[PDB]
């Protein structure tokens, strides 16, 4: 039983900069890679990066700028930051752990609202 | 970057239809494609991976073909917990991606 749940601010103000948790239980952070994918609504599923076991990321080229994904692994969170939000951030974001070219379990999602 | 494209966006079928879906890329990915089914208000749910390997408890309904640019997921016999959105994810490199969802809707 591999947990990972996010949970965020909710509805945030534009330009403001936000932090987005995965709490995850029951694997290593430090043997798996955790993921951060959002699905703005109605939309498709847009994978915004990653970090590996070692501490290694990699970003969506088109927001690298704009995100930082970073881990506590005595903790077990996968941290996704951001700054400078727009409407268009709004989205349900995922976390997602990755083994051998897969992700086979997903938190639920939190729903970030940028609203005014 | 590689783009996957699928097709089509929105299907409509009845249960008991084969449907086949398709997935194609920017550029070549080696196999390394994956096939989600998200179901509503749910977060996506691992099908397949290596473009043929079912994940556990997968039914064997379920098959994935493919290689270079071109990918298929072909349900045979839709039953009712099928209908969704199905997405590919590709694993070459850096970045990953999805295509854009095909949404399996049921016919009336």
């Amino acid at each position: 039983q591999v947990q990972l749940q996010e949970s965020g601010p909710g509805l945030v103000a534009p330009s403001q900069s936000l932090s987005i948790t995965c709490t995850v239980s029951g694997f290593s952070l430090t043997g798996y890679g955790v993921n951060w994918v959002r699905q703005p609504p109605g939309k498709g599923l847009e994978w915004l990066g990653m970090i590996w076991g070692d501490g290694n990321t990699d970003y969506n080229s088109a927001l690298k700028s704009r995100l930082s994904i970073s881990k506590d692994n005595s903790k077990s969170q996968v941290f996704l930051k951001m700054n400078s939000l727009h409407t268009d951030d709004t989205a349900r974001y995922y976390c997602a752990r990755e083994r051998d070219y897969r992700l086979d379990y997903w938190g639920q999602g939190t729903t970030l609202t940028v609203s005014s | 970057d590689i783009v996957l494209t699928q097709s089509p966006a929105s299907l409509s079928a009845s249960v008991g239809e084969t449907v086949t879906i398709t997935c194609r890329a920017s550029g070549n990915i080696h196999n390394y494609l994956a096939w989600y089914q998200q179901k509503q208000g749910k977060s996506p749910q691992l099908l397949v991976y290596y473009t043929t390997t079912l994940a556990d408890g997968v039914p064997s309904r379920f098959s994935g073909s493919g290689s270079g640019t071109q990918y298929s997921l072909k349900i045979n016999s839709l039953q009712p917990e099928d209908f969704g959105s199905y997405y590919c994810q590709h694993f070459w490199s850096t970045p990953r991606t999805f295509g854009g969802g095909t949404k399996l809707e049921i016919k009336r």
